[PDB]
């Protein structure tokens, strides 16, 4: 069937340019300087990406001999719904088991090779929907982001449409203001942060 | 949230 020139699969990347806005949603946070945001317009792109995975990767007879190579896009199946989503090959966990992240979300896991099915470039049109961001205008005020600076983040996010705004493009990421327009005084994630005692200026 |  189908024989892949692995050049052929370059994920594609979203278009942020400094001074885009765009209402999300925070998928996933491991700190205020390592988080991911959707744009809340890839629900219906994305629930459609999931269906053609399901049917791409059920047609495959999934019997062994796929290893991918670190850094490989691929497919890999989630372990707490069993659907299929697009992963980037992480690093090996043993020679049977795999540290996935997941491309579109965020999120990450370590799988069995059983899991994993490989992709093609097809289904690499959508571009990765994980935006990699990092929070404007703040450090941890101890040199370290405690579990209740983190906490609190995700209680100012959590099942909320934000407003996230491009301050600037580092390198494998963006600097973002998060600011929910939802309370008649605009209320920003960085602000709280500072005045809450867990977070100093810069 | 996502789908299942």
């Amino acid at each position: 069937n189908i024989v892949v020139d692995k050049s052929d699969l370059i994920p594609k990347v979203l278009t942020l340019n400094v001074g885009d806005e765009f209402c999300g949603v925070v998928a996933h946070i491991q700190t205020p300087e390592d988080f991911f945001c959707q744009q809340l317009q890839s629900g219906r792109k994305l629930a459609e990406l999931q269906a053609s995975l399901s049917k791409y990767c059920d047609q495959l007879p999934p019997r062994s001999d796929f290893y991918p190579a670190i850094g490989d896009i691929c497919c890999a199946q989630f372990s707490e719904d069993d659907q299929w989503y697009r992963a980037s090959v992480l690093a090996y966990a043993s020679e049977e088991s795999v540290l996935v992240g997941y491309v579109d979300y965020g999120n990450f896991e370590i799988l069995s090779l059983m899991r994993l099915c490989p992709i093609i470039p097809k289904l690499l049109e959508l571009p990765m929907q994980a935006i990699k961001c990092v929070l404007a205008g703040v450090k941890p005020s101890l040199g370290i982001w405690t579990p209740e600076a983190i906490c609190l983040m995700k209680k100012l996010v959590q099942n909320k449409i934000i407003t996230v705004k491009v301050v600037d493009k580092l390198e494998n990421s963006s600097l973002v203001e998060l600011i929910d327009k939802s309370e008649t005084p605009h209320v920003s994630v960085s602000k709280v942060l500072l005045d809450a005692g867990f977070a100093v200026g810069e | 949230g996502r789908g299942r």
